[PDB]
RNA sequence: UCCUCGAGGAGGAUUUUUGGAGCAGGGAGAUGGAAUAGGAGCUUGCUCCGUCCACUCCACGCAUCGACCUGGUAUUGCAGUACCUCCAGGAACGGUGC
């Protein structure tokens, strides 16, 4: 059950709780996120929860994409061309993923508009100084794992590994 | 004196040198030739005045009611 | 003689709505009187403008001449507005 | 006499419309109403100090249109006969 | 060249200087209003009595027409009068009508007024609205505004003439005097009223009379009031003789020879008889078949010589030949006293040839026998034969 | 209930000096005596004067025919 | 004649541009003779502003175009 | 009624432009003056003209930037155009075609 | 058509009206009009510095009326 | 308290904005299921509290069980079931196959048993301190037997659900 | 009433659409820059003059309220919402009148 144009044209699309145009693509078990050109950047949020996506890549240019729900998936790697395809990506929910190393968070630093990031329920969050490395690598993010970044955490991230 | 309606006052002002000033600040001075019921003005040998200084002569000038602010009979 | 947005604005009288004027003034409150010419008369209204001067007044009246838009709740967008 | 009947008979023609805000929209006129509601298809709009954008459809009101631009090969003498 | 066929249609005409009957109303010398009324009424073909009465009324002479009931005598009296009124217009003087129509009944006068109003439709000509037994003030107010024709009762006309409400001037008042149902007006009951109506009239005025029946005494009384009348009835002009008995039998084309052989064998129709045929070769074949059947028969046609035809005529006159076959050339003009029986085995296309064949036997007041065989091919002449039998009384 | 047309007729009958403010123009106003009016609120001012509040000057024009589409507020003055 | 220019875009998401430079993207449900647009669950872009059911007057409308497929 | 008011009022000044085929100037609210021959008019001053020449003046509007450079005037020509009567501010008839 | 505005409840009440160009007045309404014209007797206008100037009975047209807020409980 | 589709979380940080807290609650609730509505106020009566109403009651129950006492913006929020039904949900609404139930309350009617069994999909019939519930599907009956083993309904007694024998 | 060839048939004058819209961002200083883009003294170096941004000074252009960041502090409350505790500092944003 791969993501095609007929699956995106038959999927439900409505208004979310934040008054944004969201398309519900849950319950599809798509192994790879592709063929997203049929939406023509008419959705403000993408609900791709409960899927089997392994890599968050292969997305076309969508300037209206501001929220991406990748919860309950097996995402273990992030694409390096995420900034060239989503310049206005501000919300990224990557809870309960397959990220084990902090080096997968290195392509996530290119998103300058990203402010809300969720990396909870992951083996990469259980490593030593994971939050300090995420604050040092991504200074544009203001809320990490439902927690506001303070000045002391930014000073601790800028002190170590400088 | 007697209360005069503006429509016979505009009908009787034809042929006399008046000056109609618009909302943009410019005025046109000339002899009133035609004045209809929709408060439109058509004058002959009109001269343009901007900020108290004359600009030039144009001749027959037609000014609508949507732009003309006031008119004074000289 | 009566329009469908005019009928939707007349049917939404008595609900917590807002009217944003052309100058940016947002009169919010319960729509007490809504005529066919977009005349909105509200009681216990609140002024939240684009200037931001938020205040509370006992009664307000905004005409349809300088009215830019109207923000209404979505309780009347289902029925009988489905055509 | 009436310019609305002359504007309504100018369908399927590539014209341009300049608004009061400086935005010029060039496209094929497909629909004209009595209130000069210009509905065009595959138009290109250029605003003031902005980039031109191409749209598949556009609907401009009559009160927002300031000027129009017709091609030189338009039969204005034949279309004026009511 | 077919002017004799209109007179043979069965319309007895009597008089000196009679005009020819018109074939249709478009070429009858009528006005535009009369033609418009005839087109609106739905008249495709005019009546023969109307075609005999309309030129006689348009010429300005007195006419007396007799026909059956429902033949259109009121239209035949109203249409040429309205055509002459429209073509020759006069000044509508006070209390003077241009036409005087006499009706014995009030309902008949109202029907004549309705027919005159229908014939003068879409025009300003209003003739009359008056009847007996009604208010005289309304009739005087209707007649004072202008009266073209006067169609009313003789008693109401006498009451209007006695009270100076309507009269005929001496110089020029009326030009036509119509008389509907003249058999009742010429009776003993309506004699002095019609006499006073005809006495106070203009000298230069035509008199028209129409009735369904006409006795000899009524016609003799009505002829004195008119000046050189023209009679028109049915049937006399080119009609069959009443002294010769006419018989029509429906037989086939092959059964006609068997019927002639049965009439020659059983009945006494073989000797002193004239047999009319269609062609000369068919007449020669019939003569050869009669001579082969042990019967003396002679033939006279255009294919034979003149001396042989003269010898055949001499043998038929002397009594040497029992039967004489002849073509249509010998049907008219031949006056033979021996011709007692006329056998028309072949029906001619024209009724004049059949009338000449029926009139060839039994002339000068004597009796005669005429037997004609009618076939299915002569369907157009069956109506003319029925009209000739109705006119001759057979 | 006092009608505005009746108040304008009473001001024209009283021949009092009234000041008229323009629409979207707070710097310059007019002042004069209204002689007559019409259905389109057209005022006929005799010996009118344009008063500029920024420059504190007054320029007389005379007989002026002011349209009703530009006059936003009208008040009565004692002068 | 047919007057099907506004009926073909019914129940669809359209983005109308205002005179001051604002853009309202909402589902057009009904209209009138004064071009009164009723945009249910509309977004205001110029930044994103949560508005919802916004009834904008026809006097402040400049142009309108199709945004995407109907929900 | 309407024809006499159009041939005797200010609209006759428009009617002399289409009958005698004369050139008139129209100054709009966008500081532009278009001189041309009026071909079609209406009661709402909807002017459809042919062979028009529109002149105006424009500023660089922070083109390069540092505090010494002037604006300039410009002009253009159009074969056939149509302008509504709302944006028409001034209409001047002058014998310029001869 | 031509329905008058619902101004019967705001009769003889002290309300504050806003006019175009940023003008503010306060006064008691003395009547109504179908063209949204309001007669304010003993009106006081707010200046730019903040001082209130009494102008008396004034007439405000409906073409520049922005918002009218009733200062009294009706 | 009966389980419902709306889960209410309280004891949260009231210093954050309303829209940011609503977006954070939506991003937290999207991992457990589709969030239909989010009711969040900042007034003096509803300070520091919000609620999320979902489409399915099982996703709301899993979000209330998993995020019980989770730290939200520095303060551990407490999640619980709603007292009344939501307005949006009310507007949108209007092993073996046989399972043996023991220690059931006698005051509960058949409608309460149907609402308790409505977490599982459509069953064949229900039989009524002992009860017998038979489902049309074997996996649905197994999920209903695994879910109702120690459920929180009428807390004065404990309900026990077991598979029927042959 | 029409058709055929006399005839036949049957709305530019107050709340929406002919617009009351257009234009310009205070002054000074031997302040600083036009990589590839000004002219003149007929390149380059220099001098002069009608276009910005950063800082400083006078008049942080001024006052207002809303959104927002730091610290301290109060509320533990079951609802369908313009917005929601208070204190102090800073002022990146919005509009109102001069």
């Amino acid at each position: 059950v791969k993501l095609t144009a007929e699956l995106i044209e038959q999927a439900a699309q409505y208004t979310n709780a934040v008054r944004d145009r969201e398309l519900d693509l849950r319950g599809y078990k798509i192994p790879v996120i592709e063929n997203l050109g049929a939406t023509l950047d008419q959705f403000d949020a993408i609900d791709f929860s409960d899927n089997e996506i392994r890599k968050l890549d292969g997305f076309p240019l969508l300037r209206r994409l501001k929220t991406l729900l990748v919860n309950n998936n097996r995402i273990c790697r992030i694409g390096e061309g995420l900034d060239q395809a989503l310049p206005c990506l501000t919300e990224l929910i990557l809870t309960n993923n397959s990220l084990v190393e902090l080096g997968d968070l290195d392509p996530l630093a290119s998103l300058k508009s990203l402010t809300y990031l969720s990396i909870l329920r992951n083996p990469v969050t259980n490593k030593k100084h994971y939050r300090l490395y995420v604050i040092y690598k991504v200074p544009q993010v203001r809320v990490l794992d439902f927690q506001k970044v303070k000045l002391k955490e930014r000073q601790e991230a800028e002190k170590m590994f400088k | 004196s007697l209360p005069l309606n503006p429509k016979p006052f505009l009908n009787g002002l034809t042929g006399k040198p008046v000056m109609v000033k618009l909302k943009w600040g410019m005025e046109y001075k000339g002899y009133l030739v035609s004045v209809d019921g929709y408060m439109n003005m058509q004058l002959a040998n009109t001269e343009e005045y901007i900020d108290g200084a004359l600009s030039g002569h144009l001749g027959e000038v037609l000014i609508r009611c949507n732009n003309v602010l006031y008119i004074r009979g000289v | 003689s009566i329009g469908v947005p005019i009928k939707v604005l007349h049917e939404a009288e008595g609900h917590i709505v807002t009217c944003e004027t052309n100058t940016g003034e947002v009169y919010r409150g319960k729509l007490i009187e809504a005529e066919d010419n977009m005349n909105c008369q509200m009681s216990n209204i609140t002024v939240t403008y684009r200037d931001g001067r938020v205040a509370q007044l006992e009664q307000v009246y905004i005409r349809g001449s300088k009215i830019r838009f109207l923000i209404l709740p979505d309780m009347l967008k289902n029925a009988p507005m489905l055509k | 006499m009436k310019l609305v009947r002359f504007l309504m008979k100018l369908s399927h023609e590539t014209v341009t419309i300049e608004l009061k805000n400086g935005t010029q929209v060039h496209g094929t006129i497909t629909g004209v109403d009595v209130s000069m509601n210009t509905h065009l298809k595959a138009v290109k709009m250029t605003l003031k100090n902005r980039e031109p954008v191409q749209l598949e459809t556009l609907s401009i009101r009559g009160n927002n249109i300031r000027y129009f631009i017709l091609p030189d090969s338009l039969p204005l003498d034949t279309l004026l006969v009511d | 060249v077919n002017v004799f066929r209109l007179e043979m249609e069965g319309i007895t005409v009597k008089g000196k200087g009679c005009p020819k009957p018109i074939k249709s109303w478009v070429q009858c010398g009528i006005s535009m209003k009369i033609l418009n009324s005839l087109k609106k009424h739905g008249y495709e073909k005019p009546t023969p009595i109307q075609t005999q009465a309309i030129p006689a009324i348009m010429s300005g002479r007195d006419l007396i027409g007799i026909a059956k009931t429902g033949s259109g005598k009121t239209i035949a009296f109203l249409l040429p009068m309205f055509r002459h009124i429209m073509d020759q217009r006069s000044l509508e003087e006070g209390e003077g009508p241009i036409a005087v129509i006499m009706t014995p009944t009030r309902e008949l006068a109202l029907q004549i007024t309705k027919e005159c109003k229908k014939f003068s439709k879409t025009l300003g000509l209003r003739v009359v609205c008056v009847y007996g037994g009604t208010g005289i003030s309304e009739q005087i107010a209707e007649l004072k505004r202008g009266a073209e024709i006067i169609v009313c009762t003789p008693g109401r006309m006498i009451d209007m003439l006695a009270a100076n409400s309507g009269r005929v001037t001496n110089l020029r008042r009326v030009t036509y005097v119509v008389l509907d149902e003249a058999d009742r007006m010429f009776d003993m009951g309506f004699e002095p009223q019609v006499m006073r109506i005809v006495d106070n009239v203009r000298p230069d005025r035509q008199t028209v009379m129409f009735s369904a029946t006409f006795p000899r005494a009524m016609e003799a009384l009505a002829r004195r009031i008119l000046s050189k009348p023209i009679e028109v009835q049915v049937g006399g002009r080119s009609v069959v003789c009443s002294d010769v008995e006419q018989q029509v039998i429906v037989i086939e084309e092959e059964k006609k020879f068997l019927k002639l052989l049965e009439l020659l064998g059983h009945y006494q129709e073989s000797g002193s008889v004239i047999i009319f045929v269609d062609k000369q070769e068919h007449a020669d074949g019939l003569l050869k078949d009669l001579m082969r059947a042990s019967y003396p028969c002679m033939s006279l046609h255009g294919g034979i010589d003149q001396y042989d035809r003269d010898s055949i005529i001499n043998d038929f006159k002397n009594g040497t030949c029992k039967l004489l076959v002849a073509t249509s050339v010998a049907a008219r003009g031949l006056d033979v006293k021996h011709l007692i029986l006329v056998v028309n085995y072949s029906c001619p296309n024209h009724y004049e040839d059949y009338v000449h064949r029926a009139g060839r036997t039994g002339r000068a007041g004597n009796k005669g026998y005429a037997y004609t065989f009618i076939t299915e091919d002569q369907a157009r002449y069956a109506g003319d034969i029925i009209k000739a039998l109705e006119l001759s009384g057979t | 209930m006092v009608q505005p047309i009746n108040l304008i007729f009473r001001y024209l009958q009283n021949r009092s000096r009234i000041q008229v403010w323009l629409y979207e123009q707070v710097n310059m106003r007019i002042e004069g005596c209204i002689i007559g009016f019409d259905e389109y609120m057209n005022l006929v001012l005799d010996d009118a004067e344009e008063i500029h509040s920024k420059t504190k000057s007054r320029k007389q024009l005379g007989r002026i025919m002011l349209k009703g589409d530009n006059i936003t507020l009208l008040q009565s003055v004692s002068n | 004649g047919k007057s099907s220019k506004m009926l073909q875009h019914i129940d669809y998401r359209m983005r109308c541009i205002l005179q001051d430079g604002r853009i309202f993207i909402g589902t057009f449900k009904a209209f009138d003779k004064h071009m009164n647009l009723i945009l249910c669950d509309c977004d205001e872009f110029r930044e994103k502003r949560v508005l919802g059911l916004v009834l904008l007057r026809g006097e402040n409308l400049v142009s309108m175009t199709v945004e995407g497929p109907p929900p | 009624r309407e024809e006499e008011e159009f041939n005797t009022g200010p609209l006759s000044v428009l009617t002399q432009s289409v009958k005698n085929n004369t050139q008139v100037l129209i100054n709009c609210r966008n500081n532009k003056k278009l001189l041309g021959r009026v071909k079609a008019f209406d009661r709402h001053c909807n002017m459809v003209l042919e062979n028009v020449k529109e002149m105006w003046t424009e500023v660089p509007k922070s083109g390069k930037g540092k505090k010494k450079s002037k604006p300039v005037n410009k002009d253009r020509y159009i074969s056939k155009m149509f302008l509504r009567g709302d944006s028409v501010i001034v209409v001047l008839r002058n014998p310029l075609i001869a | 058509k031509a329905h008058p505005p619902e101004l019967k409840k705001f009769m003889d009440k002290k309300l504050s009206l806003k006019l175009n160009g940023g003008r503010h007045v306060q006064g008691i309404l003395r009547g109504f009009d179908p063209f949204m014209n309001l007669v304010i007797d003993e009106c006081v206008e707010m200046a730019t510095s903040g001082q209130q100037n009494n102008i008396g009975m004034v007439v405000i047209r409906g073409n520049s009326i922005i918002m009218l807020e009733a200062l009294e409980r009706v | 308290i009966r389980p419902n589709h709306t889960i209410y979380i309280n004891n949260m940080n009231d210093k954050i904005k309303k829209e940011e807290l609503k977006r954070s609650l939506y991003a937290l609730f999207s991992q457990f299921g589709h969030v239909v509505d989010i009711v969040a106020l900042k007034t003096m009566k509803m300070r520091g509290q919000a609620f999320v109403i979902f489409k399915e009651l099982g996703s709301s129950t899993n979000a209330l069980r998993q995020l019980q006492g989770f730290p939200f913006y520095g303060k551990p929020m407490r999640i619980q079931y709603a007292k009344t039904d939501s307005d949006i949900i009310s507007k949108m609404r209007g092993p073996n196959y046989i399972l043996f139930l023991n220690n059931l309350p006698e005051e509960t009617n058949e409608m309460m048993l149907s609402m308790l069994f409505n977490q599982f999909p459509g069953f064949k019939e229900v039989r009524l301190d002992i009860a017998f519930v038979e489902f049309e599907n074997d996996g649905q009956a197994g999920a209903a037997r695994d879910a109702l083993q120690g459920f929180k309904i009428t807390p004065s007694h404990a309900m026990k659900i077991t598979y029927a024998k042959k």
